[PDB]
């Protein structure tokens, strides 16, 4: 049984619009510690990890851990029924049959409530190990989101390169190829920062990245962590409540 | 190696060491000090230099560890008058046999100029390889950002241990330069150390007076005699600017093993059980087929499955 | 004969947009009174009651009554050529076979005029008796729009539950159910152009959201809609047009038979 | 049914006939003549295929059907004609595909058509759906034709209002009965004399054939052999029909499996379809609570666009 | 060697948008004097005349005259990758195999550079001798754009009838007919939103709206478009570009 | 015509030869060779197997031809201008005076296969007065026809140059020897033969061979005209380099020639070269061509009436003739601005 009251309703809205297109169903991990959600995409080539700490909710109460099987698209619709300013509250009984989403409106007049039917679902879980990537880029959520979009027009694979003072996403295709160099800032609004140990040049499928970018409204800044021949970690920090990470396996390069 | 650098780091700086299962290294490219590896291979309990590299390599393969073997080049000038006068071995020109096997297995190998781990570390630094593999820790002092130990030394089966250079420096409050002197101070392969000094003291002495020369002056009461003609300045230089490969001119590529040839070489020339090689070779060509697309399945262990709680109508 | 000059042309534009989507064609009953129009949807579960008093037109003139058969859609298309701020002017001949429309931009630099083909058409009429209702909810027309839409994603049937306290729209479907509840903010005067209810007796009828979502197409016509209800009787969603008329939609209940 | 009747009406009282669209019948409960219906489909899985599809279309538009069967036939003209000289297999195979779709059915004491009318004139159903104008003769207020036509044949349904017919022809039901008889009843031989339009007029100033005969009498307009102009006039009045109130029809939910396991299987036919079919039938059920505006507001009439001049 | 640095890339973004749909590919006639481009559509019914004078580039260096075969559409995509406020730079070398476009965003740290594949192409040309016109009309680029867009919803071809007082556009079609008369903006004398008409003798021609609503795609380039016509001669729809050039469209009348 | 011409151009440089389709010729005017056409029509419906009678029967080709063909044209947006020949130049040989070459009249006497008895097409030069027979159909059809001064080939090729039309419609290639900037063949073809039309861009020729209108005429006369004579040992391409060098039927007979290739007696290469340059072509101006509308009945009668024809189709023919004049036709920019060449992308390397 858990009940959470988030006055920043919209966060939830953003958090779902940021998950649905990439994964259809999933299991929410509610406990006294907070709310989490980790699932791979149907193709197992990508994986998202949500984390909402309980200290982040205006009110949070749990007396018995749960796991609600949810058809994210359905929850996506029900949240589209809450104004960006409403105070959202989630409440789920023990052997929960449904999840209750309540929307209180600012202008004390309207109050909506829904009961989303839950499902029997079994999501496979992974153990992501803490590791030190040999290149970490922190940049504007907006920019990274544009880079992936434009680049998806030239070709379908992006080649991120990273040195000590700049990073470069380039992609080739039918009409040609294109490069986009970001140079390290060095005060200002949102600057690009590279904390590189070893240089890197990876390849990733833009299709997948363009999904990750749906999470852009959750944070002004976005940070990419990368290494040799393993996954790329795209992270959006969610205010002072937690964060959201997407991991994307790389496209295998010439080693044949 | 570097006498005691192992435990020292274990103590004073634990955030640098980390033990991990092979499996976790999927997809990771690693440079192995073949020579050191080969000799270590010899001491088992001839044809061990082969039996070893053959299997130890397959296991690596099976977990998805693309490796490159690096062979020592011309030994840099140093005195290792380690008299002879148990199991006393001396790996000499087996290399060719090994280089041969690897070639057959489709595993790449580089021939470095001087020291192998020197070069190995060079690759790690460039980002042409995830880490350097040796039991000899002087690879770190040679600048290697990362070094995992026990990836061949299997001979029990201890867990691969990964040292992170950066953390070693942070914890200790040293800088590569300073560090090298610390190492030499501990017990280098290139020049006698200062007798009597304890690894701990060694650390202090270095963080106090940043260098070896600077330590000699501002210490020395007879109690701390210096080695005969010391070549520490000579050594320290080797660790810093060593002769290595051009990480850029490196062309790492893995080929498919050639079963026929292998059975010919192992189960033909170097009499080996065809049952054993055939089967091993099988495992190899299986992992060999590297998922042209990484599924986060390979990179991360499956912890289990979260099951949506039972519902009450 | 027939000629109506309406300064607020947007009214026609907006009207024909509300209508075209719920009924494809219909008869405009022209008279000395004004312009009126009635027609039901092909299912006859609902109907539109358009009324444009000749008192509202800048100039009116209908000596002989007319009943124009009009393919609504075509009007929609021709009126989309009218400037939201133009002076639409209808005109029709006695035994007319076509309708004259004249858009007048106030800036006097532009004038359009289209001649639209008419058609033959018979339209079953219904007599809606003047009647007072149990509940009458005046509320933001755009609010009522969002409600009908949103619940239309949960279920396809809504339960309106009016009371002295406030209204409660509810729907239920495959993914579950939801209920929006508006209250009478007797909170003096602060906030939005909230909801107000006049009611004799509490009512609770069910309706086909599919239909309400057609009615709401008339939203740009009034900043507030008013739902009049009475037990087991059809719903009335009314959009007041300026002070020259109104647009009423009628919808048949859900006979919760047993 | 009755001969040349439709034309007679069409030609002398079109106000009693309307050409409406199948959709406008949403919410209406109709009495159908299964017999004729079942027949229509034939003219051998058709007796049920059409009994399937059609009933789905009738449902899809909001129309709630009640198929009706005949019992022990009465004294019909050509009926007992071969007797002057002296099966239900594919029939009941339908009385099954129905309850398996949640569709009512009733066993008429004799002639369904009469029963159908029986219902209609009891508020138990809206109109009667047959192809034979008989229903009108039997006193039925509303008769709907073509409601069982193929989805293809884009024919609209044809409605008939008895109370409008009676209106124009200025004659009571009974008076109307005689007209049908002299028009060409399928119960007894008509009279070679009178013509379609002619037969009307006579009845108009002679409220019975009994009075029409004694008038015109020459060997120029002889009255039939064994003319039961009486026996018939009776049937059309008080037939043999199951009481209306006797039962309450209730449309049930279709049983996908049990049925599809007695159709595409036991009678072999494209599965993909009869599946999406049972699916659609099940959907139409949703709005089986949605009332009509008729249910609350009296129908005013019809506004007709002004007749457009010519290319002026 | 050719290099053009234009501070206001938008012009370029727009220019292509105006072409992309009327002509799939054309030859860019570069030169020491600027960038031009002529071409007809497949049907040989319409024609486009692009003229960007070098005086209109913050940096324009070209020695020899160059000619580039380009897939307007393809080039339109590479251009969509630039921001309405980026500083675009076109760059191409001799016997260029590709055109280089460098997008400098005002966010100083961002620098996009795409290499576009050029193509081999031969585009038929035309001589359009300067000719005075009977009637000419300077009217809002938007008003014209709407009229065409609208009348097109009535018929497939419009009939322009210009006269001293003013011009009238008219269609006719499946669902009735329509006319749109534009009085001359005398009283409402307000520079931009003005409708002026210079006339010799009254004209009246026909044109296919389909081809016209192709020219309108050039509307975001100028707040005002000008129609120049005379009997038996093709119609010219002119959209002046900033103060660096213009873009002209010619349409073959109907009879 | 000019033998070899088609082949040469076809071989040497196919660039000037497009394979367009009728559909794409809308709103385009054309000057058709009234003669070259009627002739064409007759020498077609000649199956060398049909039953032959002594006296020639009543032919219906010329009419059935002009009809259904000039229909498809108009129905495609093409506005034709048929042009009947006039008074042949006093240059008999090469074609005329060749009644001796028209000596198949005897060949066709044998009869005794069905592929050689068909060499009766020579006897089908019977242009006779199918003209006064077709001009009647044309007037009733609306189309405008013209009686050129002499060989219609040049008159038509003149009108094109005079911008008074888009191109000449004739199978005879000698139309490019008059300058006609564009010549399209296979037009008067058969809606049924469905033979894609071909366009010859005269310039694109001269811009592949090099020469100009003057030289070209030398190469054509040297290739074999029908107005005068030609060389003996040299033919098609075997005499193109000889024109690209010495380019002049005079500076040609004096360079590189063992004379074992003698010039015909009183050879009129000079007086002919002049003709294929200043032909007796009518005035383009007084040519106020004017496509009208069908005389309907006047046509059903004349057709199915004086000369029996399925009235059920002649009507249906004139029916689809009017529905082809409805509305208005789109002008082509080409026909307004003179082409000035092509601009071509720099060698992509
Ligand atoms: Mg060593
Ligand atoms: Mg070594
Ligand atoms: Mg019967
Ligand atoms: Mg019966």
């Amino acid at each position: 049984m858990f009940e959470a009251r988030l006055v920043q309703g919209s966060i939830l809205k953003k958090v779902l619009e940021a998950l649905k297109d990439l994964i259809n169903e999933a299991c929410w991990d509610i406990s006294s510690s907070g709310v989490n959600l980790q699932s791979m995409d149907s193709s197992h080539v990508s994986l998202v990890q949500l984390t909402l700490r309980s200290e982040g909710f205006d009110t949070y109460r749990c007396d018995r851990n749960l796991a609600m099987g949810v058809n994210l698209t359905s929850m996506s619709k029900i949240l589209k029924c809450a104004g960006n300013e409403d105070i959202i509250t989630l409440r789920a009984e023990d052997n929960a049959d449904t999840l209750a989403l309540v929307f209180e409106a600012p202008n004390q007049e309207k109050v909506s409530d829904y009961e989303m039917k839950l499902m029997d679902l079994d999501v496979e879980q992974l153990g992501i190990p803490e590791q030190e990537y040999s290149c970490v880029v922190k940049m504007p959520s907006g920019e990274f989101a544009r880079i992936c979009r434009d680049l998806s027009h030239i070709g379908d694979a992006v080649v991120i390169s990273c040195a000590k003072d700049g990073v470069k996403f380039s992609a080739s295709g039918e009409l040609g190829n294109g490069n986009i160099k970001l140079s390290q800032t060095s005060k200002e609004e949102e600057a690009v920062t590279i904390e590189m140990n070893e240089p890197v040049q990876l390849t990733f499928a833009l299709r997948y990245l363009n999904f990750f970018t749906k999470a852009t409204p959750l944070s002004s800044t976005v940070t990419l962590s990368m290494s040799a021949d393993v996954p790329l970690v795209v992270e959006y920090k969610i205010a002072d409540m937690g964060h959201l990470k997407y991991y994307l396996a790389p496209k295998i390069e010439d080693e044949e | 190696g570097i006498q005691g650098l192992a435990k020292l780091i274990a103590d004073v700086a634990p955030s640098a060491i980390r033990e991990n299962d092979i499996k976790s290294y999927f997809g990771r490219k690693v440079a192995i000090d073949a020579s050191m590896s080969i000799y270590q291979f010899l001491i088992a309990v001839t044809t061990s230099h082969l039996m070893g590299m053959f299997y130890r390599t397959i296991r690596m393969m099976e977990n998805g560890i693309k490796p490159v073997y690096v062979f020592d080049g011309k030994p840099p000038q140093l005195k290792s008058g380690e008299l002879a006068k148990r199991l006393v071995k001396v790996t000499k020109q087996h290399n060719d046999e090994c280089k041969h096997l690897l070639s057959l297995m489709g595993i790449p190998y580089l021939d470095a100029p001087s020291e192998a781990e020197a070069s190995c570390a060079a690759l790690v630094k460039a980002g042409k390889v995830y880490a350097a593999a040796t039991e000899d820790m002087d690879c770190l002092t040679f600048g290697s950002p990362v070094l995992m130990r026990h990836l061949t030394a299997s001979e029990k089966k201890l867990p691969i241990q990964e040292f992170h250079l950066s953390r070693i420096l942070q914890e200790l409050g040293l800088n590569q330069e300073q560090f090298v002197d610390l190492c030499i101070l501990l017990g280098s392969d290139y020049c006698e150390s200062i007798r009597g000094i304890g690894p701990k003291r060694a650390v202090d002495l270095i963080q106090k007076h940043k260098s070896i020369e600077e330590i000699v002056r501002r210490l020395d009461p007879n109690k701390y005699p210096v080695p005969e003609n010391w070549l520490h300045k000579e050594a320290h230089q080797l660790f810093l600017e060593p002769e290595v490969l051009d990480p850029e001119s490196v062309e790492l590529k893995w080929s498919e093993p050639n079963e026929e040839e292998l059975i010919k070489f192992m189960c033909g020339e170097k009499q080996f059980s065809e049952e054993r090689i055939r089967s091993g070779v099988k495992r190899l060509s299986k992992s060999r087929q590297g998922s042209t697309q990484g599924r986060l399945d390979d990179f991360f262990k499956v912890t289990g499955s979260l099951s949506s709680a039972k519902r009450k109508e």
